[PDB]
């Protein structure tokens, strides 16, 4: 060891790396999902198809 | 962090565990009073956790990987130089008084950290209430100016008002002659350069403004120097005190979680300890500060957040 | 200004309407510097808390990205979706209204008389 | 008296550790390599080819081309009897004047 | 020759009750 | 690579460079119309620029 | 304080803004403005000194003679038009104690004498929710009132307010009472284009609020009030002297920050309904507010002052307060610039 | 332009990631690489503007300027290396990317195609340069000269953002290739007349015009060198392009508003010569000689001639490298005597040879020697302000008089007669500062042979 006090950043948090790794791709696939999701509407709604 | 104002919420009370054993005591007396020991006498019947009294490298201690750092990074004071020359030109006194008092606010911090935090009282050794005392044994002996301990009272002023007191003080009652005995069978070639008239102001500001105005806010105990000895009679003592004085009973969960989120907060226990009160002993000048606050980076475990330095080894930092 | 177009539907943050409209691209240029501003966020977080700054916490400095380009996004469809609503108000009040606009007979310049200012 | 306070440095030599020095810097590798650097992105590359690039312009706002273009409509008004330049620049049949 | 930083005699103007 | 701290100022001219050839095929409403410089196309030519 | 009862109340103190802005009767309008003040009380007199309890007595017989004006325009527009909807008064005289009503609870000068001694007198984190949070209520009245406000007064109103909050603010070495000029000035130039185009009313307002939550932010997490105290930062926190200057150097409104964005936009909007020389004055104005503020940058970041010795204990313990969205406000009060066409989102 | 714009940003991550002694040598190398890279602005037509997109255009005008200010971002750094050398690594790569940012600010204000974006680049300029100057200048009047610095071209160039505006709103665009098509006459009103002083005065302060130049002997004083190099060789020319792209909008209230802002230069030049005749303080006379030859400017812009603006151009590059080397050499004497007093270190010709001969071309350059294109701007506003009018001639050549007699006495206090004796710290010239000196004059001397390119849009 190095310190005389384990620090509270000593080890990863795992449960808040992995919300934060799951949030993110979460996010992800539903904005790349509302982004097809406008793109077929626009095309619907003005026909180029 | 660990505790917060959710750890209060979420059922965290620091009542469930302030037990009768749970008394912030505090051992006082003149420099070789013996007490040192005894201290950690009452720290071994009562089970209590000692503190050694907080010298220039306390911070060092806690910080890092607990080793005294260099004088200049920590300190930039020195006690054999204030025992050589206490009429210092570079101001070696009253730094060395500021940063003791800093120090002694930092462990006073940490006493009532462990205190609200497990519930097991904290033996210390000239706590911050007991600390200006030197300071007047100084200012009496013209070792600092007047405006240093004006520096002094308005840090104070600021500081002690948001603690509260020991439950119990215990004071060791050796005279000047037998401090100066035990000083010169201490045989420090620095410590031995203590003149009469300092070790006497000191034993003046402890008898006359100290243990006067402790004898309100808490129950004072007063020993001499035999009596100190056997640890059980102030063991006895102890155990047998009807506490009925002290901020200590107005004390709920509410202003004890205050209390508790003040002392682990250690740049806000320490946010008045640099005031902007330019005084010559304790103002530096911004290229010294640059010099060795750089310098201060480059050391190892120093340069960034406790867990994040691979120079000592830290892992996984980028995932932290 | 146009409060009360969207009085009749209120908060309503992306209306219907508003699906009729072309959406911003993922390589938006503006939704590329909305996620260079969340990089810098979680620069900014590493330096603020003395953390390594490129290294320490690359999961939250990508969720900083994320959440910043997941915002920025529909914020964008919003300026796009309002300012395609002002022209939309604009021309078909230009149509409504052809006494108030009328169209202007452009004089070539063998008509128009302009003043010479002589430079010396 | 007055703070405490690092008294003033005093001024490096550059030439005392180090008498081949540049002037770049004090380790001498680094020093010789930003010497380097500057004579040969400075001088050989800018400098010399810079100078090349600027002589070899393709017309530089087409004088040239402006010159060569004048020697054919002087060769085009002298052989036909014209003036070599009108004091109108537009025709006059194509502007209507404000009548008075 | 080293880099003029600010004395004690500039930092006390701006520590008064007002400018 | 060794010396990919060269690449970034050089490459970033190179994309930068890329971004305006991108930028002229937004501008190309008036290629080969204006009064000027129009044209017919010659075989096996289909923009008269790039 | 009992962090439940912080909790319930500053939950109230929402609830008081929010009532304030949903509501289409003026009677909730007054409800929403007596539950804000009443549930803002204590988070005034959180540490129990008497600088906060003059700092909430004069808080309170401000904003309570402002709900008494507030009361009486209200009764009045009752009178003249015998109803109680949320929109344009009906009476130029309610209209006048209306805009005077909520220019105290805003504290627009000459009705700015509250403000920098209360911000002054309470702690950082009421004087940030003083000095951004207090704001949405009464400019959301104002953005409903507008067809009935009077246009000399909403801008002798301004001019008053950005002079005022411009001279005030050099005098001061008290970083509450700077902050709080600067709300007086910011307050000025939102009520001066509120007749013309209050969608940049909306704009100024929301790049104000993240420009003063940043530095507040960044006074807590220095725990500097005074001047002279954030000048050891530099010795303390490198990058948080970045920090103040950048977002100091946005508040004064310099391109190519985001802090530009507003004033500017208010000029973009104040030229086209051919006035010229109010908001030249009102830029030349400014000019104060960014004077004062590049005084805290030369004393913080771009020299270094001395500082003490016991500096040197605070380098071995790193900042454990909570600095929440000090990162996001930091970039989005300086980088915005470039994504100035996103105000159509407040149309 | 962004093919100069990425560039100059990738210079950012290039000196946030370089080794510690790498740095300097990185950032040197790859600015000397855009630098190169500049010169295919060179594409100019006799007839139309290299118009890149609708957000960047140059012509003729912003092209040796693009060039002069890419090529002075590497020479900033070598000029700065050297007193930053016991900096702190983070400042001294904060100090390398406000450089960066500056210069990244000022490509894109000289190609901007839209007036109001070029305000906001012409006014993000001020925040890299007050931060050097206030950060790392030297003395304790750096704070004031940042204030001066920046409060003179605000209250300037406010009142240029209203104009700017209002321009906008009435004519419907502030794109200058519209502006050139639907300019309309300005007629004599007063209107008219705030309206010329509101597109004029901002640049007037950054010229600077005389009677409003008082920041300039602060601010090119109390910077750092790279501070001093960007403020006298790029900075004041800010206010010359701004000058001759906004006075198309002016015409013809120009024609009698230009009247008292002439006489404002055609004495000023004669007195802040003069002034540089009585200056003990060498870097304030090279600033004073700064105000003295953009006096010139102001006159060639105002008098809007075919042969003033191509004089003003010529003279605005070749001032910018001139006075750059002035400075560059006044530094490599404060960096050994550590002070900036002229009379102090004399005699230097006898220490210094090499050193003095780069005094003798710059002194040379200064004072206005043919065939160099100091000379050639000089000879056409010259020109252009005897066809003015003829009297002027006077204010001309005897501003000519003057302008050698500081040239040469501050050739002849420095590097000729006795040299000090108590001075014994005069090490011999390194050549990193024969480099820069070399790599100031020999692209001023190169110049003359082809001139062609540093005359503007009109020749
Ligand atoms: C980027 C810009 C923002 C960066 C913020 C963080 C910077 C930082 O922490 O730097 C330290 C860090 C290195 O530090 P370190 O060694 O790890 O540890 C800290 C040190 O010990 C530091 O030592 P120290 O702190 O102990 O003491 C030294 C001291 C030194 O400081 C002092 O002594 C005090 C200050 C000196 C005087 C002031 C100088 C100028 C500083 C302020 C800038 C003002 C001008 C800004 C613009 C004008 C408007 C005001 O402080 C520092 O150096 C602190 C570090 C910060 C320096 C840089 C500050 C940047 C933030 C402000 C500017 C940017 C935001 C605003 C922009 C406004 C609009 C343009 O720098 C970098 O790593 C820089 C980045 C390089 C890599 C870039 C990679 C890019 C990748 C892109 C692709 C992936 C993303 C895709 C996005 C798109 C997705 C769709
Ligand atoms: C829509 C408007 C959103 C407004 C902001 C909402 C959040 C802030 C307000 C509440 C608050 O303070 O929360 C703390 C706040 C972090 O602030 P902080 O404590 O100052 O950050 C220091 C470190 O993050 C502390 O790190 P740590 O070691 O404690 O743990 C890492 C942490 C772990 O994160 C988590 O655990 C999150 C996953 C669990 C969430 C709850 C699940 C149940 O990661 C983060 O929080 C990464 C920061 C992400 C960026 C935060 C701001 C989001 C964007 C705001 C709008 C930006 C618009 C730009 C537009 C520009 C052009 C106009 O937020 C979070 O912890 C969660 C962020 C989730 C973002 C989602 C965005 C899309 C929503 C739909
Ligand atoms: C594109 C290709 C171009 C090729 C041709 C080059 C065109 C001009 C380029 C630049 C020329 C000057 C560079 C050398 C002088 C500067 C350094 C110095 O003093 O070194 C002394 C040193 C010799 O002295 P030393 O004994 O070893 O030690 C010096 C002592 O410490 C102390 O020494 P000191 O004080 O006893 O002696 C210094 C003395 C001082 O001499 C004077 O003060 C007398 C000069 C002024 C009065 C007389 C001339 C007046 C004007 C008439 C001439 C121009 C027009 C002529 C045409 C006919 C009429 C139109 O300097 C000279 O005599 C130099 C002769 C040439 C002078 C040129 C005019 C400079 C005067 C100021 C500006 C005048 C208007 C602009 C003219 C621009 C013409 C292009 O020279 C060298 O070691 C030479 C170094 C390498 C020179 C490279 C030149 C090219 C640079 C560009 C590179 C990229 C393009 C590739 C071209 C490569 C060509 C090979
Ligand atoms: C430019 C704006 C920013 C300013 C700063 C720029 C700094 C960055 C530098 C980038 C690279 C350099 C750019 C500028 C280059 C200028 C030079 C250049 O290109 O010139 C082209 C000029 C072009 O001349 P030209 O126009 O006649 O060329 C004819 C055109 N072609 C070649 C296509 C047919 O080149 C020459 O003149 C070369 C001729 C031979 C070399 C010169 C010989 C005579 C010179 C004097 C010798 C001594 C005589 C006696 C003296 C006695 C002692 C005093
Ligand atoms: C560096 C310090 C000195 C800086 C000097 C800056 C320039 C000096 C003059 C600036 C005047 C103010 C801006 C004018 C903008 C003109 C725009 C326009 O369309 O004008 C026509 C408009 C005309 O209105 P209109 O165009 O809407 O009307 C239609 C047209 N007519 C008139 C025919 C019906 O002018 C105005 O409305 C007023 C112009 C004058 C404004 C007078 C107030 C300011 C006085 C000078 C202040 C100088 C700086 C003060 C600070 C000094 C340092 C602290
Ligand atoms: C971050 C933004 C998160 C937004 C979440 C959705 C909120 C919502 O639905 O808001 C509705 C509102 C549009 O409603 P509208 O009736 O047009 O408002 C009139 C205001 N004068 O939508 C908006 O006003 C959107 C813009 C709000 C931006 C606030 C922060 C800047
Ligand atoms: C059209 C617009 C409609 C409305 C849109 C939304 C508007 C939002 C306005 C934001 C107003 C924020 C008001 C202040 C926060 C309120 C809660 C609070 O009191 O937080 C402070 C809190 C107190 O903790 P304490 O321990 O007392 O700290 C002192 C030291 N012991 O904790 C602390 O001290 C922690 C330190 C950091 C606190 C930072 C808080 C920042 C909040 C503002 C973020 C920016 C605004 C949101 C984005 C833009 C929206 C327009
Ligand atoms: C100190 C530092 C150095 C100086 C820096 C620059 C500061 C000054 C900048 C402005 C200089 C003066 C303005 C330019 C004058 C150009 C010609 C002009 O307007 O002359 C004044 C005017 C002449 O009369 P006239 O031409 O008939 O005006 C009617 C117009 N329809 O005369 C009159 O009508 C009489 C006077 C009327 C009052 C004019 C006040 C406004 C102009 C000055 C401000
Ligand atoms: N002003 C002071 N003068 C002398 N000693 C001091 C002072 N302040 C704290 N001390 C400490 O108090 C110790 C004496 O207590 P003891 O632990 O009994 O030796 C000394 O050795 C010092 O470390």
């Amino acid at each position: 060891k190095f310190y005389i006090q384990e620090p509270p950043h000593g080890s990863p948090n795992w449960l808040k790396v992995g919300l934060t790794l799951g949030t993110s791709a979460f996010l992800w696939i539903y904005l790349i999902k509302q982004h097809n999701e406008d793109v077929l509407e626009y095309k619907r709604r003005n026909g180029l198809e | 962090l660990q505790y917060g104002p959710l750890a209060y919420i979420l059922g965290e009370k620091t009542t469930k565990k302030m037990t009768e054993n749970s008394k912030l005591i505090t051992v006082d007396g003149n420099i070789c009073s013996g007490k040192s020991k005894l201290a950690k006498e009452v720290a071994e019947k009562l089970g209590l956790k000692h503190f050694p009294e907080a010298g220039i490298h306390y911070a060092d201690s806690t910080t890092g990987d607990g080793k005294p750092l260099p004088v200049r990074f920590s300190g930039n004071c020195s006690l054999e130089k204030f025992y050589d020359d206490p009429k210092s030109n570079d101001g070696n006194s009253y730094r060395l008084q500021a940063w003791l008092y800093a120090s002694r606010l930092l462990q006073y911090a940490d006493a009532l950290e462990h205190l609200l935090s497990t519930g097991q009282g904290v033996v210390l050794e000239r706590s911050i209430y007991s600390d200006f005392v030197f300071l007047e044994a100084m200012y009496r002996q013209g070792f600092i100016r007047k405006q240093c301990v004006d520096h002094y009272n308005q840090v104070k002023k600021v500081t002690v008002c948001e603690y509260l007191p020991p439950h119990v003080v215990i004071y060791v009652d050796v005279p000047v002659s037998e401090v100066q005995s035990r000083i010169q069978k201490k045989g420090n070639p620095h410590e031995m350069k203590i003149t009469s008239a300092y070790l006497q102001d000191i034993e003046n500001v402890y008898k006359g403004t100290f243990l006067p105005e402790m004898s309100e806010k808490c129950e004072v105990l007063q020993y001499s120097a035999w009596e100190a000895e056997d640890a059980e009679k102030v063991v006895e003592d102890i155990q047998y005190l009807k506490y009925d004085k002290g901020p200590w009973l107005d004390q709920d969960d509410r202003k004890l979680h205050n209390l508790r989120m003040l002392v682990q907060d250690k740049l806000e226990v320490l946010n008045y300890t640099s005031i902007p009160v330019f005084l010559p002993e304790v103002t530096i000048g911004a290229h010294q500060s640059d010099r060795v606050f750089q310098e201060f980076t480059e050391l190892p475990g120093r340069k960034y957040r406790a867990g994040y330095n691979e120079d000592v080894g830290d892992k996984w930092i980028w995932l932290k | 200004m146009m409060t009360g177009r969207q009085a009749r539907a209120p908060l309503q943050f992306l209306p219907d309407e508003a699906r009729s409209l072309p959406p911003p691209k993922l390589t938006d240029p503006r939704l590329a510097y909305i996620g260079f501003l969340g990089y810098c966020s979680g620069l900014i977080d590493n330096a603020i808390r003395r953390r390594p700054v490129l290294s320490a916490g690359l999961h939250r400095q990508f969720l900083y990205i994320t959440s910043f380009v997941f915002v920025g996004y529909y914020l964008l469809k919003r300026q796009d979706y309002m300012y395609a609503v002002r022209d939309h108000d604009m021309f078909s009040y230009i149509k409504s209204h052809p006494e108030d606009f009328p169209e202007k007979d452009k004089k070539t310049y063998r008509e128009v008389f302009e003043e010479f200012h002589p430079v010396r | 008296l007055r703070w405490q306070e690092d008294p003033e440095p005093e001024d490096e030599n550059l030439y005392e550790k180090n008498p081949d020095s540049h002037g770049y810097d004090k380790d001498p590798a680094v020093d010789v390599w930003n010497m380097r650097v500057v004579f040969f992105f400075g001088f050989s590359i800018v400098l010399v080819l810079g100078s090349t690039f600027v002589a070899y312009l393709p017309d530089y706002r087409m004088q040239e081309w402006a010159r060569r273009e004048a020697e054919r409509l002087v060769k085009y008004r002298e052989a036909h009897g014209l003036p070599l330049m009108e004091s109108n620049c537009f025709d006059p049949s194509k502007i209507q004047l404000p009548e008075d | 020759a080293r880099q003029w930083q600010p004395d004690v005699e500039w930092a006390e103007q701006y520590g008064g009750a007002v400018m | 690579r060794d010396h990919w701290i060269h690449v970034l100022v050089p490459v970033g001219f190179v994309f930068g460079y890329y971004l305006d050839r991108k930028n002229d095929e937004k501008l190309a409403a008036f290629r080969n119309k204006s009064l000027l410089y129009k044209r017919e196309l010659k075989p096996q030519e289909e923009v008269t620029w790039k | 304080m009992n962090p439940i009862i912080l909790i319930i109340i500053l939950m109230t103190v929402m609830l008081g803004t929010i009532i304030v802005m949903i509501s289409t009767h003026w009677l909730l309008i007054w409800i929403g403005f007596e539950m804000n003040m009443l549930a803002i009380i204590p988070i005034m007199m959180k540490k129990h000194n008497p600088r906060a309890t003059e700092a909430s007595t004069k808080y309170f017989l401000t904003q309570s003679t402002a709900s008494m004006l507030l009361m009486m325009a209200i009764i009045i527009n009752l009178m003249f038009s015998g109803q109680w909807t949320v929109m344009k008064l009906f009476n130029p005289m309610a209209s006048m104690l209306m805009t005077m009503a909520l220019a105290m609870k805003l504290g627009m000068a000459p009705f700015h004498f509250w403000v920098p001694e209360v911000t002054q007198g309470i702690p950082l984190s009421s004087g940030l929710i003083l000095l951004t949070w207090q704001k949405l209520a009464p400019m959301s009245v104002l953005y409903q009132i507008l067809p009935s406000i009077n246009l000399d007064l909403i801008l002798t109103l301004s001019i008053l307010s950005i002079t005022i909050g411009g001279w005030g603010g050099l005098n001061q070495t008290q970083l509450r009472k700077i902050m709080a000029y600067s709300s007086i000035a910011h307050m000025g130039w939102m009520t001066a284009v509120l007749l013309y185009n209050p969608t940049m009313t909306l704009l100024n307002l929301i790049i104000y609020i993240i420009m003063t939550s940043t530095m507040f932010t960044l006074f807590m997490a220095n725990s500097t009030t005074t001047t002279l105290s954030l000048s050891h930062t530099w010795n303390k926190a490198p990058i948080m002297t970045i920090l103040v200057l950048i977002t100091l150097l946005s508040m004064g409104g310099l391109p190519p920050l985001s802090g530009f964005m507003p004033k500017w936009m208010i000029i973009q909007e104040m030229t086209k309904n051919d006035s010229i020389i109010l908001p030249t004055l009102m830029a030349i104005t400014a000019l104060l507010n960014l004077y004062f503020y590049m005084r805290l940058t030369y004393s913080t970041a771009l020299t270094m002052f001395p500082s003490t010795n016991n500096m040197k204990m605070k380098w071995q313990f790193p900042t454990t307060k909570r600095m929440t969205l000090l990162p996001t406000m930091t970039v989005l009060s300086t980088m915005l610039l470039p994504l100035t066409p996103i105000l159509s989102i407040l149309e | 332009m962004l093919k100069y714009i990425i560039p100059t940003m990738m210079l950012m991550p290039l000196t946030w990631l370089s080794k510690n002694s790498m740095i300097w040598i990185n950032t040197t190398l790859h600015s000397l690489l855009i630098s190169l890279t500049s010169l295919l602005l060179l594409n100019q037509f006799g007839d139309n503007s290299l118009n890149f997109s609708l957000t960047f255009f140059s012509d003729s005008l912003s092209t040796p300027l693009l060039i002069l200010t890419m090529w002075l971002l590497p020479l900033m750094l070598m000029a700065s290396q050297h007193h930053l050398s016991k900096e702190n690594l983070a400042r001294k790569k904060l100090f390398i990317s406000m450089l960066i940012l500056l210069q990244l600010f000022l490509i894109m204000t000289f190609t901007a195609t839209e007036l109001i974006f070029f305000y906001i680049m012409f006014e993000a300029t001020l925040v890299p340069t007050l931060i050097i100057i206030t950060r790392w200048g030297n003395q304790t009047e750096r704070l004031n000269a940042g204030l001066y610095f920046l409060f003179y071209t605000l209250a300037g160039s406010l009142p240029l953002l209203v104009a700017l505006i209002y321009i906008q709103n009435t004519m419907g665009s502030l794109n200058f290739l519209i502006l050139q098509y639907w300019v309309q006459p300005m007629p004599n009103s007063w209107s008219n007349t705030f309206m010329w002083l509101a597109c004029m005065m901002a640049f007037m302060v950054k010229m600077p015009l005389y009677g409003l130049h008082l920041w300039l002997p602060k601010a090119h004083v109390e910077a750092p060198i790279a501070g001093s190099m960007v403020l006298a060789a790029i900075l004041l020319k800010l206010g010359g392009y701004g000058m001759m792209r906004i006075t198309l909008l002016l015409n013809p209230i120009t024609d009698f508003m230009a009247y008292p802002f002439i006489m404002l230069s055609l004495w000023g030049m004669i007195m802040t010569s003069s002034i540089c005749l009585r200056q003990t303080d060498l870097k304030s006379l090279i600033a004073y000689s700064s105000v003295s030859h953009m006096a010139l400017v102001i006159v060639a812009i105002l008098i809007q001639t075919p042969w003033s603006y191509m004089g003003a151009t010529a003279l605005m590059i070749a001032h910018g490298l001139t006075s750059s080397m002035l400075f560059c050499l006044a530094n490599s004497n404060y960096e050994r005597v550590h002070s900036r007093t002229m009379i102090l270190a004399r005699g230097l010709q006898t220490l210094l040879p090499l050193m003095a001969a780069w005094w003798l071309l710059a002194s040379l350059t200064n004072l206005a020697l043919p065939p160099s294109i100091n000379l050639i701007g000089e000879l056409f506003v010259v020109m252009s302000t005897f066809s003015w009018s003829n009297i002027t001639i006077i204010l001309m050549g005897l501003n000519m008089v003057i302008t050698a007699l500081y040239s040469l006495y501050m050739l002849i206090t420095t590097q000729r007669g006795k040299h000090t004796h108590h001075i014994n710290n005069i090490l011999p010239s390194f050549t990193r500062e024969n480099a820069l000196m070399s790599l100031h004059m020999l692209p001023l001397l190169l110049l003359s042979l082809n001139p062609k390119i540093i005359l503007g849009p009109l020749y």
